[PDB]
DNA sequence: GCACAGGTAAATGGTTTGTGTCTGCTTATCGGTAGAGT
DNA sequence: ACTCTACCGATAAGCAGACATACCTCTCGATCCTGTGC
């Protein structure tokens, strides 16, 4: 992100979600969050036509 | 070849022969002959591994980059309390993580593989 | 609208001379004309009622010359625009307007529907991209550009640059593909046919340091590919040769490569006379991207950046 | 049976198929070092002769098409030297139950 | 007064980001022997 | 003994073909004319 500087290797650059859903989150984990709740929605969506047509 | 040998007449670079009878390895341009000694043994040199320090350009404006982090590792040589680290530059997974560091007040680069 | 109007003009029909010379251009206000032939103003919300299309009328002076004001169409007219009736209204003008002082407009009405142009996203021209290609095909990376004109009209013409043969294969060199021509060139032959003969100077256009030698090493199988073209003229007789499947003589040839290269050779840098040293420049600049792509001291253009 | 070392050459197997009404079987060293029957995923691979087969066939009613199919390059035919039309029983361990016996005819 | 019937248009040049995974056909390329001498 | 060239097999490498879960709901457009006739 924009936020961080270059060759950072920690695990909040990196996209680790030291907070909690109660606590909140801060925006960067909040983007991450975001990516990865993307790529599981574009995984199902691709799956549920592959399956339906490996079953027929 | 670690270095190309060029016609000083025209602009063309040099084949490599040999003079077989003067048993000596002489240079010769296309356009014109230009026949010399060409004392070199170097014909061809074959690279397999990236080369130690690597670094980069390191141009004199490295430190006017904002996005570049910045340490308290002492400098060798000034002793400078100030720096920045950044990784190597190699493009692929066979290269290190070392941290190769340079000082703002007197331009040298040192790395961090104490080994 | 006026960039257009004045871009192609001008038409020479054959001293017996005929030109039209298109003029000026302007939009006028949304009007409506009735059964009866009588025009009024037409408003957003008559529009919608009626079933009509909120489009004004614009006009062009024709100036014609042999040696006023005329109709050319309609055209539609995005509402709360500098032509809209509502982009001056206050709130009880629009009130008075049966329109709701809420509505944002930037929607087109024709035939009584409102219709939102939805924005397209496509990759942006003018930009050099590297990508690597698959393993089992022989072509290890591209470099390729996609040359518009912005002003001009649009050409997309695609300039590909890739490095022929595998890491593993000893036949690496490099070959270009221009436009309208159906087979590969080496870059030296390009850059022969540009004016630069000597072969020190390519290498100087290819590589900015003397000290890359594992550059210069990659180079040396073009610059021996290079051999058989030493001159200008017989580079431009080998692109033409290139072209047209011997439709008509040589001499030709060189004509219409030397046309090829002055239009379509990278239509963004320039187009007029003393191209040669600027697209030279631009080729070596992609070529030294394409090899430090190659030397993996570059890490491959993402498609995804935005 | 002829055990060649490296290569053999595409005349000299058009030579062999060339004596009836004997059979010639050309073998590798390189296959032949290790026995393919003794691993863990071959079974039990018994040739049936003409009156087992036509027994088979008649309890089973079943035509000679109406079998599994093993090809005639299979190892295990090969090991076996197999001819055409020519049924082997197979038997092998199963984990529904204790003993299970499969024909295949070679093709 | 208005209708009536053939596909006469563009020649061109030209297009598009990032679709893989087998399938078959058609070449190009690589070894290997047979018609026999001094 | 392998030269002067022929069919045998065994691959590489380019050229195209087929196709991508299932169910329903709603709205919205388009289904021809210009040169030629007395
Ligand atoms: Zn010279
Ligand atoms: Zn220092």
């Amino acid at each position: 992100l924009p936020h961080f500087s270059k060759d950072d290797y920690s695990p909040e650059s990196k996209g680790f979600v030291e907070n909690s859903y109660l606590r909140g989150l801060t925006p960067q984990e909040f983007f991450f969050h975001a990516m990865g709740g993307r790529e599981g929605l574009i995984d199902t969506a691709v799956k549920t036509a592959e399956t339906g047509y490996i079953q027929r | 070849m670690t270095t190309f040998r060029f016609c000083r007449d025209c602009n063309n670079m040099l084949y490599p022969r040999e003079d077989k009878e003067n048993n000596r390895l002489l240079f010769e341009c296309r356009t014109c002959s230009y026949v010399e000694e060409a004392g070199s043994p170097l014909v061809y040199r074959h690279e397999l591994i990236t080369n130690i320090g690597e670094t980069a350009g390191v141009v004199q404006d490295i430190g006017s980059d904002p996005t570049l982090p910045r340490s308290d590792r002492e400098c060798p040589k000034c002793h400078s309390r100030e720096n920045v680290f950044f990784q190597s530059q190699q493009r692929r997974k066979d290269t290190s993580m070392v941290l190769f560091f340079v000082c703002l007040s007197c331009s040298h680069i040192f790395t961090s593989d104490q080994k | 609208l006026q960039d257009i109007i004045c871009e192609d003009s001008t038409l020479i029909l054959e001293s017996r001379k005929y030109e039209i010379s298109f003029g000026k251009i302007y939009v006028t206000k949304p009007m409506v004309n009735e059964s009866d032939g009588v025009t009024h103003a037409l408003y957003p919300q008559e529009a919608r009622l009626r079933n009509l299309t909120y489009s004004s009328g614009l006009f062009v002076d024709v100036k014609k010359r042999t040696y006023g004001k005329v109709f050319i169409g309609r055209l539609p007219i995005m509402l709360r625009s500098k032509n809209c009736y509502l982009s001056e209204a206050t709130e009880s003008d629009l009130y008075k307007l049966k329109e709701c002082p809420f509505d944002m407009g930037g929607y087109f009405i024709i035939n009584g529907s409102e219709k939102v142009l939805i924005a397209q996203e496509r990759s942006a021209g003018n930009i050099v991209q590297v990508f690597k290609k698959a393993a089992p095909s022989p072509i290890s990376h591209v470099a390729e550009i996609r040359s518009a004109l912005e002003k001009g009209s649009r050409f997309i013409s695609t300039l590909q640059v890739k490095l022929y043969g595998r890491e593993g294969s000893s036949a690496r060199t490099i070959k270009a593909t221009l436009p309208y021509i159906k087979q590969d060139i080496p870059i030296v032959i390009i850059f022969r046919a540009l004016g630069i003969i000597p072969d020190g100077e390519i290498l100087e256009h290819i590589c900015y340091d003397v000290n890359d030698w594992q550059m210069l090493e990659m180079l040396k199988p073009c610059v021996e590919d290079g051999f058989v073209i030493q001159d200008r003229e017989t580079a431009l007789d080998f692109i033409g040769r290139r072209g047209t499947a011997l439709g008509i003589k040589k001499e030709k040839r060189i004509q219409y490569a030397k046309d090829i290269l002055q239009k379509e050779f990278l239509p963004h840098i320039t187009q007029l006379e003393g191209f040669e040293s600027r697209k030279a420049f631009f080729l070596g600049y992609m070529i030294n991207r394409l090899l430090l792509c190659a030397l993996d001291r570059k890490d491959q253009d993402d498609r995804d950046h935005f | 049976i002829f055990v060649y070392q490296n290569n053999i050459t595409p005349s000299a197997m058009k030579l062999v198929p060339s004596i009836p009404p004997a059979t010639i079987e050309t073998f590798n060293e390189a296959a032949l070092v290790v026995n393919i029957t003794h691993h863990e995923l071959v079974p039990k691979h018994i040739r049936l002769s003409s009156d087992e087969k036509r027994e088979l066939l008649k309890r089973y009613r079943l035509k000679e098409s109406q079998l599994p199919r093993i090809q005639r390059a299979d190892p295990v035919a090969l090991y076996l030297g197999l001819k055409r039309g020519e049924v082997v029983k197979i038997i092998r361990k199963s984990e529904t139950s204790g003993r299970y016996a499969s024909y295949r005819i070679c093709m």
